[PDB]
Order: C-alpha cells, then structure tokens, then sequence
C-alpha cells in the first residue's frame, strides 16, 4: 500500500535530522566534547 | 646572526623565542605590530622575519 509513504517517512524524518545538524552545534555533542575532552586534553597537557 | 634555510630541521633562536623546527614559506598577514604567531595550545606556527 505505502512503500512510498514509508520511504517519504523514513527520508522526512532524515531531512529534519539534516536540519538539525546544519542549525543545532549540540546536536553531535557526544562526540563533540569527546573531541573537545580529547581538544583540552592534549591542550592542557601544552598548558601543563 | 645566520640566514634563512628551507625544509630543513634547524634551531630558531629569536629575540625571546626559541625552537627547532622547519620554516617554510606562508601565505598569513601580520599586524604592523606584532612580532610572533601563535596557534589556539600557544604553539608557534607562523612568524615574521
């Protein structure tokens, strides 16, 4: 019945995750602070 | 004082800075003032003759 209607469900709701990663900086942010907990580790360890 | 060598791992011994390292040439602009560069860990990466 709705092979299409599933795919426009599927890719709708991919285009607001798109949305939110080109507006929200958060959106990532595990990673994110992963890598600035990464950044400032090694950053601290200069400042040490 | 010595002159200026390219790819080519050497000490940097300036006014107040010190180093070792390889300078290459760069494309960066400098304000009239300013002597040294640095990056965002305080990390030289750029300088002015």
């Amino acid at each position: 019945e709705n092979q299409k209607l599933i795919a426009n469900q599927f890719n709708s709701a991919i285009g607001k995750i798109q949305d939110s990663l080109s507006s929200t900086a958060s959106a990532l942010g595990k990673l994110q602070n992963v890598v600035n907990q990464n950044a400032q580790a090694l950053n601290t360890l200069v400042k040490q | 004082s010595t002159n200026l060598v390219k790819n080519k791992c050497v000490n940097f011994n300036f006014n107040g800075l010190t180093g070792t390292g390889v300078l290459t040439e760069s494309n960066k602009k400098f304000l009239p003032f300013q002597q040294f560069g640095r990056d965002i860990a305080d990390t030289t990466d750029a300088v002015r003759d």
